[PDB]
């Protein structure tokens, strides 16, 4: 399906690239937001269709950050 | 056997002889609130922003399990109980310590320690590193380096542990306190340079209630600082 951002915030770094099997719970990808790192985990078990967003990226709330097959 | 006397932080202690990081190890464990992993030396030590932070023995590395649920308004003051309650340690121990907004602690503008919080889910990982008698970068310092000898390691972490409980307490009574003991605790009133788009100079005045710095610049104006939205520098 697809990963969305839980909060506003900005890409510092993505874990993963397209193509890498991931597991339940695994970070995705780094938001830095309100003096915090929030690593973003995968909702399931699968393998890195698309990444949407870019390290530097400003993402607001539900916005879609990565896409597993 | 520590003689901690904490009401959650620090009712139980793990440590390890080596670690990569006591924060991964923190978000990737269950663990009940207040557990605070400590190590001897990490390998892997993360450092905010993706910087690396040095742990080498000697030195106080650790990180603590956090459950406040508060308002995500209230979420940026974590990194700040960090911060004062390293404040408020080295005070003890006879070190003036100042905060380098927002993360850091500085004595005679030296880094003498590092703050960086994480979060994975309703988790959050409050992670300290403090320099005591371990080797330090160049233009950073230590405890032992201020005081001139060896410092006991325990008692700072026995000093440091009781402290973030006070302020963690108080925190969850009324989380507005934490920004006054910063305001009253950081490097202000000197000059700034905000790199990137839209860059401009200014005096670094003080924090708005989201912790957020406010500059005042040469004209008057006023901005304010989102951290890692923007590049800073000393002038
Ligand atoms: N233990 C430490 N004490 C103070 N500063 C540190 C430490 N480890 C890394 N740094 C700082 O972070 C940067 C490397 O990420 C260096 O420029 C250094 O000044
Ligand atoms: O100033 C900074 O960049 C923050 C440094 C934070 C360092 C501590 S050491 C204990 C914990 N484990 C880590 O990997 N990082 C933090
Ligand atoms: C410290 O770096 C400040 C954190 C950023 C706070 C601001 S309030 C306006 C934005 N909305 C939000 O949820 N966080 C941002």
């Amino acid at each position: 399906n697809v990963v969305s951002a839980p909060m506003p915030g900005k890409v510092l770094r993505v874990l993963v690239r397209v193509g890498d099997r991931v597991r339940v719970g695994q970070g995705l990808l780094v938001l830095e937001a309100m003096k915090m790192e929030n690593e973003i985990p995968s909702p399931r078990d699968g393998v890195v269709k698309r990444i949407l967003v870019k390290e530097g990226e400003a993402v607001d709330t539900g916005q879609p950050l990565i896409e597993l097959g | 056997m520590l003689g901690l006397k904490t009401s959650i932080i620090g009712r139980r202690v793990i440590y390890f002889q080596e670690i990569t990081s006591t924060n991964e190890f923190a978000k990737t464990s269950y663990l009940e609130e207040g557990t605070v992993i400590v190590a001897d030396k990490q390998t892997m030590g993360h450092g905010a922003l993706n910087r690396k932070w040095e742990s080498p023995e000697g030195g106080l590395w650790l990180s603590i399990v956090l459950s406040p649920k508060v308002p995500q308004k209230d979420l940026p003051k974590i990194v700040f109980l960090g911060a004062v309650g390293v404040v408020e340690t080295l005070k003890e121990f006879s070190i003036d310590g100042r905060i380098k907004w927002p993360n850091d602690v500085l004595v005679n503008y030296k880094a003498i320690a590092g703050v960086l919080v994480e979060g994975k889910g309703d988790k959050i990982v409050l992670g300290i590193g403090l320099n005591v008698n371990n080797k330090v970068p160049n233009g950073a310092t230590s405890m032992k380096l201020e005081l001139g000898s060896e410092v006991p390691l325990l008692s700072v972490f026995r000093s440091l542990i009781t402290n973030l409980d006070r302020l963690y307490l108080n925190f969850l009574k009324n989380p507005m306190d934490i920004l006054n003991l910063v305001r009253d605790n950081m490097i202000l009133g000197v000059r700034v340079k905000i790199l990137g788009d839209g860059s401009f100079e200014g005096i670094a005045e003080d924090i708005d209630d989201f912790g957020r710095l406010i500059i005042r610049l040469d004209s008057g104006e006023v901005k304010k600082v989102i951290y890692g939205d923007v590049s800073l520098r000393f002038l």
